[PDB]
């Protein structure tokens, strides 16, 4: 097997995959949800059609839970030091890239639902930029699924 | 910035000093003196276990109280002119109060798993009591910080929903959906925290 | 004056210096640094060498009652994580007459290229003394006011660079520093907020 | 028999941390104090 | 073969190629995504052709995705310490220069679509500056492909 | 041959040459790219002539590339510690001097292009100052060549 | 000869002589070059008369280049620790004294060309101050030649 | 003779005697060089007489040159640890006391030539305070010659 | 005698008694030297009666130069570690308590000469506060004497 301290890096790979992707999902819901609650007084009709920047920030939360369940179930007493460094680098790669994909949903989703309240022609353009900011968390997932499942 | 110059003056002088020290342990072969093995094994697992219980509840009620004063200044600030807010907009307070319920539950679930032993050798203290020490640190960190982020997330949305209820009273039941998605982040930290301490047993 | 130096081939082998080798049986303390590193004629009975196991036997024939011998057991393994060769004093043993002391010696390790050096390798555990007995009511006690031993890479009949025992940090400091420098972050978070609760200028 | 080690005392981690965490605790107390007297702003037009 | 902690630097090249290029692709998407919602309130015709500064930020993310798959598929237990340092610098090269390229696409893609709203003649000039700020991610790619494949 | 840690200082010369010259080439393209969008709204004829301060910032990008390939092609398993330190100071000397040359291009290229919108005679004087900020990245190139080739 | 780590301090004198004199020459041409653009709107005649603070800031860059070639040609595999300490202090003496001289040229050369826009009598006085900020790099040169050529 | 690293502290006193004294001589020239420009638009006749506060700052640089030449001529391989500690304190006490003396010259020389424009009677009073701020660099000279030559 | 590094703490008491004291003498000269330049435009007769805060602050440099001579004359080869720590505390208690007396002269002497222009009655009161602000530099001297004689 591995040394006695070997399970420290796989634990910090299950923590940082959920902590750093909770900060992206909390920023993407609070920064854009500030924009929802302020556009709604002037346009109370598009209040439900503009929820979708906060359900896209919630996918970043479940991108980090898929790997934090995968790591915390494959972790056992005394894994090798090679296998725990893999699951540390699989934890930082989806957490810190979900933190970037949660920032770029918060800043786009806030500005998008203000430009949609002033002009409804932006809604097809807003949900097209929001895919480009949401695949950044998917690129971190498909390389955390490569690293953890070695 | 006056005081942030002090916090950035220490953070720069810490990592510039670790840059110099780091290129002086390798460069005159003293790598062997670093010993991250000796740091992780000669520090007591009761230190990592009680920084997990100490941060599960305290960092949850940091974010539970950070989310209360953000939206509680918008209840009383927005409810001077429209005092119908103070009874309908209390479920924003409850949604950041429930993230401290997840703290005190997951602080006494983790605390039931810490039990004393008598060994002192890192070979006598096996890699079950070391894994139990690290997994209690990493479960109070993923339930303390994930509720510190969820509690401010349902406070910033709750402060915006309390200022939209002041203008139109029909808008609050639709911005309540955004606080549901925000309060699901705190429940996701509890699911990871019960899976990090599922197969954990400490003691001998 | 000079260190003890064992050799089997034309090349020299294991060599050991101290400044005050002293032992005690019961409560009678007898100093032995005048019979060891100055007398130049020691009874090194079996001083083994095998490039992975080396023994240093010192026998004195004038001690507490009878002929009493001291054994220094060393080993030299290849550790896979560090990818090096680390020597370790295995145990140090004393055989008086039909009895074995079995003084355990962890923290007397180091890489095989370098030598060891410490200031107190005494017995009688107070906080961190490196020679610990196997059972705690131990009749034997010994004390080195200086210490320098090398095995497995002795070249040109002299010591190499020394892997010292002291270090910048001890394991009791690392736990006390990770606690003090953590609630210093809690204090300067709670002091930054009270340094910014500024009052008003005018009243109505 | 040559090449003896340099004789560091046994309490070297104690004296290192007593000096280090005082001389940067008395330097940060000194830097913060001299920063506040340098930027005093007495108020001077008259 | 090499030590057990040799795989630490090899998974910090799979992580830093993905987290630093997603933090560059976030700044190219978010900062230039506020520029779209600020210009589309007056010019709703130039929405679908202003996705070019956030499309070119999305290629910075897939530069780091390619290197983080090349590093993670060339991982074994007990790799040498020399090959471990190559993949660490292959993550820092495509990572920290893709972060520099994402900083520049975010600035000239935000300010470019502000001047394109005030004048339709800047659309060819803004694209040429976007090419110079997107070969910075390409220059980091060809050093990451050289270093990781030695 | 050299020790096992020796190859870390040569990959951190191949990486620091690329990521510090890209940070200089990004600041020359970002700051002098917003000078184009503020100039063109009154004088749109000099748009293509104003691509020069982002062209001269783009040569600093390849001053660091031609030694990041030069260091990464002299890499060997077991290079000496003297050979490995020469390539560290060849990466830190074309990087941090190319970062300085890109810092100076983005300041005088932004202020110069904003200056030729109201005075067209400045353009032959702005292009002369950009030569002086260009050779700061060239002086770091010819001293990184005499360090790598030793 | 000397120890194996001895050549580190001489390489960090060859690179610090370059990157600190290129940062002084960056601040010399960028801070003074942004004053040429503000002078040009009212006085477009003295554009070529105002490259003198930019020319004398480029002299600081070739002061650091001469010492950095002189240090990098005095390097051998296995120099003494005394000789490589001489060239570390020969790199700081022309780097960090060229960074001071280039900072002083950029400050008085900025205010000098904005003062000659409103009064051309300052032009014979502006150049006379800049020689005093020029010799600070020259004093750092002639102590770097003394320290290195021992 | 002394240890191998003993020459490190003597050369650091040879560099800091020139680094910190040129940083004071530059601030005395740069801060009092902007005061010439603000004086120039009112009193053009006082140009050549106001080059005195940057002449006085020019002697701060040669106070550090005659200590850095003095240390770098008495350097020898194998100087004792006591003799090199004397030359570290000889360069710190002539550089950092010339940095303070150059700070006070640049402040009373800047404000002194502002008040000389509005009133010519201050010029004999400004030249008195420039003397008292000059001897702070001369007091550091006479304690550098005590420590270095002994 | 003492160890070879024992003479380092005594030369750090000879340097810090001159560095930290000429920094306090520079602040009392610079902050009050702008007090002379702003006062004299209104009341140009008091430029010889009012330079007494500059002359008073020129003694803080002399109080430190005196201690830096008693320390640098008691330096011999092989001083003990006990006797060298006394000269370190004699160099900080006269340098950093001269930095205090240089603050309180520079702030009082600045505002004291503005208030003497508008009213000549303050001259007896302003010179009385400079008595209490200068004895902070004298109290540090007589505790540097009581340490250096041991
Ligand atoms: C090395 C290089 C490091 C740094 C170099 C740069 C440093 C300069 C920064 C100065 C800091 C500063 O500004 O002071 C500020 C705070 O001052 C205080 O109130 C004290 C804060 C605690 C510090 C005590 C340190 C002791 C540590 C010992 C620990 C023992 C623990 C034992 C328990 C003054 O506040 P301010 O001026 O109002 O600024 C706000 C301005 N604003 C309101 C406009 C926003
Ligand atoms: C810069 C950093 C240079 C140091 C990194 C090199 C380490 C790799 C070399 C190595 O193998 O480890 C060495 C220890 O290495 C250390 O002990 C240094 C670690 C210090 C902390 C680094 C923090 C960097 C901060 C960055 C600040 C940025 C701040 C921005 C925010 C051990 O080497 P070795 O064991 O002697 O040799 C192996 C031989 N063997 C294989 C036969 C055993
Ligand atoms: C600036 C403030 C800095 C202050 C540092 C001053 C401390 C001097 C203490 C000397 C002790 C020492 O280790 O000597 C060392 C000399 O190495 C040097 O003297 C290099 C000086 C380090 C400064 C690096 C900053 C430059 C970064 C840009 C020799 O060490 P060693 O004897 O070779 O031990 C290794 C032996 N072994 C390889 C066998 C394991
Ligand atoms: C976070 C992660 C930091 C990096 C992961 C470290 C993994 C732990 C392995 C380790 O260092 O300890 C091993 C190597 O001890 C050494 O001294 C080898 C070099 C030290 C670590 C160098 C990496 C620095 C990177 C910094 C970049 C940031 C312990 O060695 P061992 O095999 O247990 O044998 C020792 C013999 N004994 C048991 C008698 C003592
Ligand atoms: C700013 C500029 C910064 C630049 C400053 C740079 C100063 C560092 C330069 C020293 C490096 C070379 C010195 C040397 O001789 O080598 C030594 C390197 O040993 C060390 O690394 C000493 C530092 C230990 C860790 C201290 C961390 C505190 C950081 C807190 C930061 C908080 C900051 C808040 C403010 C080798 O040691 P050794 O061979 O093992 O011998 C020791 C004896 N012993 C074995 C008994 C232990
Ligand atoms: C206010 C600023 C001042 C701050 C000063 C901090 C520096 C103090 C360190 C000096 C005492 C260290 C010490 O005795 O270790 C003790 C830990 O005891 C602790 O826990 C020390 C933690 C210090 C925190 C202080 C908070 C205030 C235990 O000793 P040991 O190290 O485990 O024993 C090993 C024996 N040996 C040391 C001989 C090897
Ligand atoms: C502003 C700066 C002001 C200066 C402020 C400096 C503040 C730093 C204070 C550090 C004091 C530690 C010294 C000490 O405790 O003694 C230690 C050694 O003694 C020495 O070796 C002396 C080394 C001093 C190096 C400082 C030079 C930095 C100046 C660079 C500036 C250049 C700037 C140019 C640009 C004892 O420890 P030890 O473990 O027993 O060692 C014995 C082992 N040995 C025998 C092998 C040595
Ligand atoms: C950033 C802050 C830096 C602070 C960093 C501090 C580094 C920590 C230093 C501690 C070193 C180890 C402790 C120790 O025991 O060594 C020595 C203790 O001697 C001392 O206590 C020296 C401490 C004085 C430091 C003052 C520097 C401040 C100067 C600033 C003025 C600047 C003004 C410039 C203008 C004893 O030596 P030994 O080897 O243990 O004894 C055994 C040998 N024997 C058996 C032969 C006797
Ligand atoms: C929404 O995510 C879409 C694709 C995704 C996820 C691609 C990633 C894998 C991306 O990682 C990378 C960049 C690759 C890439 C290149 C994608 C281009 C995508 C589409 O482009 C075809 C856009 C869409 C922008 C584009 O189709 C626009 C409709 C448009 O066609 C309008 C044109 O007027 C405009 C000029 C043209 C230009 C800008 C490309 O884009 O659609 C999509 O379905
Ligand atoms: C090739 O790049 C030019 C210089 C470069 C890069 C020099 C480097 C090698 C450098 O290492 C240094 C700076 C060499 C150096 C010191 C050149 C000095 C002036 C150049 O001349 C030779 C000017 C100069 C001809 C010209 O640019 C100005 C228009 C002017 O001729 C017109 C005059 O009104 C003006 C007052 C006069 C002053 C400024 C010298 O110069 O140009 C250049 O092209
Ligand atoms: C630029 O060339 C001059 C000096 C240079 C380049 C010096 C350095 C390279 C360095 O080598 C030198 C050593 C710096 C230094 C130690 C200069 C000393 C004195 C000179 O002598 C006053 C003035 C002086 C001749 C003159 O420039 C001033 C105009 C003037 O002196 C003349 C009068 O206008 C004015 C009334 C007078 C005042 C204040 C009374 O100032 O240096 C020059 O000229
Ligand atoms: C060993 C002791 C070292 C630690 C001591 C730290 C104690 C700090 C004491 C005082 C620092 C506060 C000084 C700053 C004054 C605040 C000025 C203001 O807020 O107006
Ligand atoms: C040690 O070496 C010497 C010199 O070769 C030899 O005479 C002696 O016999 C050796 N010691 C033993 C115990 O053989
Ligand atoms: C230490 O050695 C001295 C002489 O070397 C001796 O007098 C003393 O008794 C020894 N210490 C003890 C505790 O025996
Ligand atoms: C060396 O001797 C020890 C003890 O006698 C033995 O266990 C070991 O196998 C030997 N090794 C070799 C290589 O002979
Ligand atoms: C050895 O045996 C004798 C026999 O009585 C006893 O007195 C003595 O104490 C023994 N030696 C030791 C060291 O105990
Ligand atoms: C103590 O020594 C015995 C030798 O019989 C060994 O088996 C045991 O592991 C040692 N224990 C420690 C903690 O070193």
């Amino acid at each position: 097997n591995g040394p006695e301290y070997a399970s420290f890096f796989a634990v910090m790979g299950a923590s940082a995959a959920m902590v750093f992707s909770a900060l992206g999902a909390a920023y993407g819901t609070a920064k854009s949800g500030t924009g929802i609650a302020a556009m709604s007084v002037m346009r109370p009709e598009m209040i439900m059609k503009s929820i979708i920047p906060v359900v896209m920030a919630g996918i970043i939360a479940i991108y980090g839970l898929v790997v934090a369940v995968l790591i915390a179930n494959s972790l056992n007493d005394g894994i090798s030091l090679y296998r725990s460094f893999l699951q540390l680098g699989a934890g930082l790669s989806v957490g810190l890239s979900g933190l970037a994909a949660g920032f770029a949903i918060g800043i786009v989703g806030d500005a998008g639902v203000r430009g949609t309240a002033q002009q409804p022609r932006l809604f097809v353009g807003m949900i097209l930029i929001l895919i480009f900011a949401e695949v950044l968390g998917l690129y971190g997932l498909i390389v955390a699924l490569i690293l953890s499942t070695k | 910035t006056g005081l942030v110059l002090l916090y950035s003056g220490v953070f720069v002088a810490f990592w510039a000093c670790l840059l110099v020290v780091g290129i002086c342990y390798t460069i005159f072969d003293l790598g062997f003196r670093f010993d991250v093995a000796w740091f992780l094994t000669e520090t007591s697992p009761f230190m990592w276990s009680n920084l997990g219980i100490g941060l599960a509840i305290s960092l949850s009620v940091v974010g539970a109280a950070w989310g209360i004063y953000i939206t509680g200044s918008s209840i009383i600030g927005g409810g001077v002119k429209a005092p119908r807010i103070k009874t309908k907009n209390l479920v924003s307070i409850i949604f950041c109060e429930a993230v401290a319920i997840y703290g005190i539950i997951m602080a006494i679930v983790i605390s039931n798993m810490a039990e004393p032993f008598s060994a002192t050798d890192p070979k006598a203290i096996g890699h079950r009591n070391y894994h139990a020490g690290y997994s209690m640190f990493g479960a109070g960190l993923t339930v303390g910080l994930s509720n510190l982020f969820c509690g401010v997330c349902v406070g910033i949305v709750g402060s915006g929903a309390a200022l939209a209820d002041a203008q139109n009273p029909s808008l609050f039941v639709k911005i309540l959906i955004v606080e549901i998605f925000g309060s699901a982040i705190g429940l996701f930290g509890v699911i990871v925290a019960i899976l990090q301490t599922s197969r954990v047993k400490m003691g001998d | 004056n000079v260190p003890v130096s064992y050799n089997d081939s034309y090349d020299t082998r294991i060599l050991f210096w101290a400044q005050n080798f002293s032992v005690a049986y019961g409560e009678h303390w007898e100093d032995l640094t005048s019979r060891t590193f100055g007398v130049q004629d020691l009874n090194l009975t079996g001083s083994f060498w095998n490039d992975t196991v080396a023994r240093l036997v010192l026998t004195y024939d004038s001690l507490f009652g009878t002929m009493v011998t001291f054994k220094f057991i060393l080993a030299n393994s290849y550790y896979s994580v560090s990818a090096r060769h680390w020597f370790t004093l295995e145990n140090l043993e004393i055989h008086s007459n039909g009895s074995v002391a079995y003084f355990n010696a962890s923290q007397v390790t180091g890489p095989s290229i370098y030598s060891f050096h410490c200031e107190h390798v005494s017995s009688e555990n107070e906080d961190g003394n490196l020679l610990v007995p196997d059972t705690q009511p131990s009749l034997w006690q010994m004390t080195f006011r200086d210490f320098q031993i090398q095995a497995f890479n002795v070249t040109d009949k002299k010591f190499s660079y020394a892997s010292d025992c002291a270090g910048f940090f001890s394991p009791g400091i690392w736990m006390g520093l990770l606690t003090s420098l953590f609630m210093l972050f809690i204090f300067t978070y709670g002091l930054h907020m009270i340094l910014s609760l500024k009052t008003m200028d005018r009243f109505d | 028999t040559y090449n003896l080690a340099y004789k560091y005392n046994f309490e070297y981690p104690v004296v290192f941390n007593l000096v280090l965490w005082i001389m940067i605790g008395l330097a940060l107390t000194l830097i913060v104090t001299c920063y506040n007297i340098w930027n005093m702003d007495p108020g001077y037009d008259s």
